[PDB]
């Protein structure tokens, strides 16, 4: 019955500030420590801070000391994390955690659903879609380039082609925009007698593109 | 090792803490024998709770005693156990 | 901060194997060492606390041991639900610290990648940038080298790799490497190639193109 | 305030139920006892119930024949008395523990007569 | 555990001091520091009321002229200057093993 309901987060510019909040039920909040933990994209867990039940004991990881501030309101059964002077490094999923018992050594046990915090000055932009043309079995694809924010979805022939498809995870470029490629491997024979199209969809910008991928002159 | 302990000074120190030292010193000296040993430190705290359970005949006094008991290792310069049931 | 040092960083093994993950602390942390499992998109699940104690509901195949600086998580007989990432975690003193993590992947037979190179589209060049993609398809193990040469000149710092997770059907990896240049820089050279090295290949493999071709 | 209900003449071997209505303090924070006062015999302690109702302890004299219970919803301490006896005849007091095992506030009293 | 009292009857001169002794069959000292002894006044027509609890500490409504002392088994309730509303049966009670009241002392007005 322990419940940890997080709120806040979202998109923020570098140097800006966010206040993440987490409300707890199912245990004696005023006796329990509470902590915040994050996980940047594709990286490991990074412990950040905790706060005693009274609020008198507080600890910050070195990577965050001086920039974040943890607080709690036992009457509201809530714990807060004020993040100031944010940086691109801080982009991550942020987790609220409650420990297994009511001591200062008690290990994290129950976790909130996680909140995605993205620190970027970029603006919403739809992707540009360029083909990756063929030259046994052959390979072809479409390059989804320069879009923001995540995610984009990519199918082939509107879900009719699934086997041999590899849609790679997006990379963040020096421009602050993402890029990925989706490729499919198919027999050489079918090329001329089959039309291959990748259907790229980027909901935040309200963009849909269906570029054909045909061989070349 | 657990059978040999004299935890009466811890019981004295805690109930005087609830009313509002000779026994805080003596209590920490006794608890010091269990430092950084979680299983054995827990049994000491549990045995303090066991002996005092009959004497805490009220919710507020019971919770304060539990709270002060959970803070007793920390206030003695020791690590508490990660988990220790006091019910 | 107490630094937690996990080994190995990655590990491949099969169902039924005996796996061992180690965690070494920067200083003595007594028995205050915890082990978590995390599957993608999910929050970690506690396996072990106090370096040896199983959390309620965790199957018996997980076992922890150690005291002081050196600790070990053992999985006696790996199960299908055990492929995930594993973290050690100290609560001895604050700020707490996780180990770097250990990804536990599925073992299988070596498989060479089929390599494919794609020149930048004409539509793209009209925008002022050129992306050259090298594709390695359906190989295993993950270990692979991808080297971009432009007119026999080694490129550095203008390429980005991207890999997929193990495939459900065949447990292989697929990788892409994308070399980004300006149209100006792109048109000052002729030969573009990516050299791929992988143990499943008898010799390194090179896929090349000449900027005007096909 | 500790208004005390129940308590009538009963025959030997019978059953009776007593109630105690609470006013003036948080009922869900205090252990509650029953103590009886005999005509000839002194002040005898009866039973016990923690504020949560988790624990319940009984005098040896009236143990197994009496069962104690509290409804923190209705703020009432009950005493179900079974197998009443001439020795069980007495004034029954609803005692309010002080938090540290002392009888802080007593009721007014309700009499129980085991007689035929 | 058995509680006894001396005197069984203590007629007092009002204004003068007075004392009652209580004694237990075994020591009333708990593993904590406390001596689990109370005192209770049952006046005529009224229920018992708390005078002194846990050996030395007195109740909220009980004025300062009620004192309580003792250590081990012997405990004494002194009064400084007797007054009007101080007459009845003075039971002592232990709270160590369970709850055992003494027979009580009658506070007559001599």
């Amino acid at each position: 019955q322990v419940q940890l309901v997080q709120s806040g987060g979202g998109l923020v510019k570098p140097g800006g500030s966010l206040r993440l909040s987490c409300t707890a039920s199912g245990f004696s909040f005023s006796d329990s420590y509470m902590s915040w933990i994050r996980q940047a994209p594709g990286k490991g867990l990074e412990w950040l801070t905790y706060i005693s039940g009274s609020g008198e004991i507080i600890s910050y990881a070195d990577s965050v000391k001086g920039r974040f501030t943890i607080s709690r309101d036992n009457a509201k059964k809530s714990v807060y994390l004020q993040m100031d002077s944010l940086r691109a490094e801080d982009t991550a999923v942020y987790y609220c955690a409650r420990p297994s018992d009511y001591f200062e050594t008690s290990e994290e046990l129950d976790w909130g659903q996680g909140t995605l915090v993205t620190v970027s000055s970029a603006s919403t932009k739809g992707p540009s879609v360029f083909p990756l043309a063929p030259s046994g079995t052959a390979a072809l694809g479409c390059l989804v380039k320069d879009y923001f924010p995540e995610p984009v979805t990519v199918s082939w022939n509107s879900g009719a082609l699934t086997s041999g498809v590899h849609t790679f995870p997006a990379v963040l470029q020096s421009s602050g925009l993402y890029s990925l490629s989706s490729v499919v491997t198919v027999p050489s024979s079918s090329l001329g007698t089959q039309t291959y199209i990748c259907n790229v969809n980027h909901k935040p910008s309200n963009t849909k593109v269906d570029k054909r991928v045909e061989p070349k002159s | 090792q657990l059978e040999r302990a004299n935890l009466r000074p811890c019981e004295q120190h805690l109930m005087q803490k609830i009313q509002r030292s000779q026994h805080q010193e003596r209590c920490c000296n006794e608890l010091n024998e269990f430092e950084n040993n979680q299983r054995c430190m827990c049994e000491a705290l549990q045995q303090i709770m066991e002996n005092q359970s009959d004497r805490l005949q009220g919710r507020q006094q019971e919770q304060q005693f539990k709270r002060e008991l959970r803070n007793l290792p920390q206030q003695c310069g020791l690590r508490a156990p990660q988990r220790c049931d006091l019910d | 901060e107490i630094v937690m040092t996990q080994s190995p960083s990655s590990l491949s093994a099969s169902v039924g194997d005996r796996v061992t993950i180690t965690c070494r602390a920067s200083q003595s942390i007594s028995t205050y060492l915890n082990w978590y499992q995390q599957k993608p998109g999910k929050a970690p699940n506690l396996l072990i606390y106090a370096a040896s104690s199983l959390h309620s509901g965790v199957p018996s195949r997980f076992r922890g041991s150690g005291s002081g600086t050196d600790f070990t998580l053992t999985i006696t007989s790996l199960q299908p639900d055990d492929f995930a990432t594993y973290y050690c975690h100290q609560s001895y003193s604050a700020p707490r610290t996780f180990g770097q993590g250990t990804k536990l992947e599925i073992k299988r037979t070596v498989a060479a990648p089929s390599v494919f190179i794609f020149p930048p589209s004409d539509e793209q060049l009209k925008s002022g940038t050129a992306s050259v993609v090298c594709l390695l398809n359906n190989f295993y193990p993950r270990e692979a080298k991808v080297q971009w040469k432009v007119d026999n000149a080694l490129q550095s710092g203008n390429s980005q790799e991207s890999v997929t997770e193990q495939d459900s059907k065949d447990s292989t990896y697929s990788l892409s490497s994308t070399l980004t240049l300006s149209k100006a820089d792109y048109e000052k050279h002729k030969v573009y190639a990516c050299e791929v090295t992988h143990q499943g290949l008898s010799s390194p493999v090179t896929k090349s193109f000449n900027r005007g071709e096909c």
